[PDB]
RNA sequence: CUUGAGUCUCGUAGAGGGGGGUAGAAUUCCAGGUGUAGCGGUGAAAUGCGUAGAGAUCUGGAGGAAUACCGGUGGCGAAGGCGGCCCCCUGGACGAAGACUGACGCUCAGGUGCGAAAGCGUGGGGAGCAAACAGGAUUAGAUACCCUGGUAGUCCACGCCGUAAACGAUGUCGACUUGGAGGUUGUGCCCUUGAGGCGUGGCUUCCGGAGCUAACGCGUUAAGUCGACCGCCUGGGGAGUACGGCCGCAAGGUUAAAACUCAAAUGAAUUGACGGGGGC
């Protein structure tokens, strides 16, 4: 999956705080920096179904994530597409 | 019968044939757990130990060689 | 021609037929006879007793070589199979050591489809 | 950068080979950075089954901590040598320095 | 707000998936060596194979497909399924102790994807096996049946197909409700620790209580006691058929009637028969 230290950086790039992983900006990070990175692998393993499930289950994830933040407070769902540049 | 549990080794590797050919019949096929009394996790270690070790030629295959 | 007085011998024992053949630890085989080739058909040619029978005349047939002991390589579950080997035990050879030769195949290939009732 | 565990059997023939062949692997490995854990040669030894009509071939151990392009790089030079008959490498959980079963007891 | 649901740290197990290597058996073929008249097959033979030298045996090679022993109703996966070894890429689960987010949840028509085998298209490959076919055993007639051959297919790539007794014949999620024996995988504590003893999780098998059920049975992994949502049924046959629509290259799939016809059809269990079976 993820580099423990692509996850620290990233944590630390979102995360409100150091130790702050929960807060939902830091999750869709993550989710997007993994997701990213499997284009990658799907592009060559076209028949790799098996993780391909779990690829999309984390993309939904991310979906569902997105939508609770951005009907909680729409400033800091901007903020995060703009830095990930997603619903686009 | 629960051998590798009395001597708490965290993996049998393959390099110790000494203490392999005690689980291999004089055929060279493997031996049952139920029959040496091996824990399961142990078990699959020690054919995993000797699928590399036939591998190496340490082992035979069978002696039909 | 020569000698060797501990030989090897072949006994590819099938349901259907059982053939003895022997040679000298390299392989150059020395006398050969069937259970079929004595004159035997059909399930005559399948018994313990054409097995006897087809020990004696390898014994006999390569009896110019004149060999005392001897490897038994039994393959195939042919249908009584100590037979031959003892009635070679009493042809006047001391019987060194038997060895099952019966190939097996690590799942290599898939048998044809077995007899339907 | 992982471990791994390579082992190799060279022709015996060739045993004149092994203590400058393993100086240019490990060069290779400490060139990129990898610190050689272990490094065992144990001799001749007799070969379990004939390979390619030929017995009693030239063992060596060698315990490694290595990025895997290097490691692969290493295969690809074993396979376009001739006289290491058959190698193998082997990822391992950790760094392994210690005896083996080979030299402890050979 | 933190109990649901998630994130992070440390680990553990695993035929989970994709890609690429590689190994050793065995089959067949080829090459020769040794070595002749049988081999093979069967009810018995014949077709077939063998004097151009088989078969048997030894050595070498080539090639394809599958991975004995381990192996366990053992494990993994949503299901279909997954089994040599090694590497690369990658999914999920679980445990310990924390920290973090703060209802972010459950279900799901339509929709999207996955989906055994056979089958279809294109191109490969092709050892074994083997629908169809051929031949031998062959009757008013050859089909039976058995043999000896044997193509498609089985394999790979990329497309379709989208169906199975695809089954646990049991939708998903949550809560609650006596026990006993196991398997597997963690983990805490501890006897002097190894062994071994107390715990505490996850998964999984078999008994069985209450209860439930027409009964058989199910029984903390419910077919018990409840809640949320979805799918589906309304006598048998006609019929999962016709027509129409949609989908597919095609085979067909999917959605899905009515006329007519019967007074039954069906489930579980009970008692006997069922002797060219057993035992005494
Ligand atoms: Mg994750
Ligand atoms: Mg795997
Ligand atoms: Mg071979
Ligand atoms: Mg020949
Ligand atoms: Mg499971
Ligand atoms: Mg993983
Ligand atoms: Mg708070
Ligand atoms: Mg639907
Ligand atoms: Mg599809
Ligand atoms: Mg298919
Ligand atoms: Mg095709
Ligand atoms: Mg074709
Ligand atoms: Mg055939
Ligand atoms: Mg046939
Ligand atoms: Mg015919
Ligand atoms: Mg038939
Ligand atoms: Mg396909
Ligand atoms: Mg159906
Ligand atoms: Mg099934
Ligand atoms: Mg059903
Ligand atoms: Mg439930
Ligand atoms: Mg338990
Ligand atoms: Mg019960
Ligand atoms: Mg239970
Ligand atoms: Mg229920
Ligand atoms: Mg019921
Ligand atoms: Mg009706
Ligand atoms: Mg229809
Ligand atoms: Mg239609
Ligand atoms: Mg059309």
């Amino acid at each position: 999956s993820l580099s423990t230290e692509a996850t620290a950086k990233i944590v630390s790039e979102f995360g409100r705080d150091a130790n702050d992983t929960g807060s939902t900006e830091v999750q869709v990070a993550l989710l997007t920096a993994q997701i990213n990175h499997l284009q990658g692998h799907f592009a060559e393993h076209k028949k790799d179904h098996h993780s391909r499930r779990g690829l999309l289950r984390m993309v939904s994830q991310r979906r569902k994530l997105l939508d609770y933040l951005k009907r909680k407070d729409v400033a800091r769902y901007t903020q995060l597409i703009e830095r990930l540049g997603l619903r686009r | 019968f629960c051998r590798f549990t009395a001597e708490g080794v965290q993996e049998i590797d393959y390099k110790d044939i000494a203490t392999l050919k005690n689980y291999i019949t004089e055929s060279g096929k493997i031996v049952p757990s139920r029959i040496t009394g091996t824990r399961a996790k142990y078990q699959r270690q020690l054919a995993r130990a000797i699928k590399r070790a036939r591998y190496l030629s340490l082992l035979p295959y069978t002696d039909r060689h | 021609r020569k000698q060797v007085s501990d030989g090897v011998a072949h006994i590819h024992a099938s349901f259907n037929n059982t053939i003895v053949t022997i040679t000298d630890r390299q392989g150059n085989a020395l006398g050969w006879a069937t259970a079929g080739g004595s004159g035997f058909r059909g399930s005559r040619k399948s018994t313990p007793f054409a097995a006897q029978v087809a020990a004696e005349r390898c014994a006999d047939a390569v009896k110019e070589y004149g060999i005392k002991n001897l490897e038994v390589m039994v393959k195939g579950p042919g249908p009584g199979r100590e037979s031959t080997i003892r009635a070679l035990n009493a042809a006047g050879f001391r019987i060194t050591n038997i060895t099952d030769v019966t190939p097996i195949p690590h799942n290599g290939c898939r048998p044809p489809k077995k007899r339907r009732v | 950068m992982r471990h791994y565990e390579i082992v190799f059997m060279v022709h015996p023939d060739q045993s004149e080979q092994v203590p400058g062949m393993i100086e240019r692997y490990t060069a290779a490995i400490t060139g990129a950075e990898g610190k050689i854990h272990r490094l065992e040669d144990w001799g001749r030894r007799q070969l379990a089954y004939p390979i390619n009509k030929l017995h009693k071939a030239h063992y060596v151990l060698m315990n490694v901590e290595a990025p895997q392009e290097v490691i692969d790089e290493l295969e690809t030079t074993f396979r376009f040598n001739d006289a290491v008959i058959r190698s193998m490498v082997m990822r391992t959980k950790h760094a392994v320095t210690e005896a083996s079963p080979m030299v402890k007891a050979k």
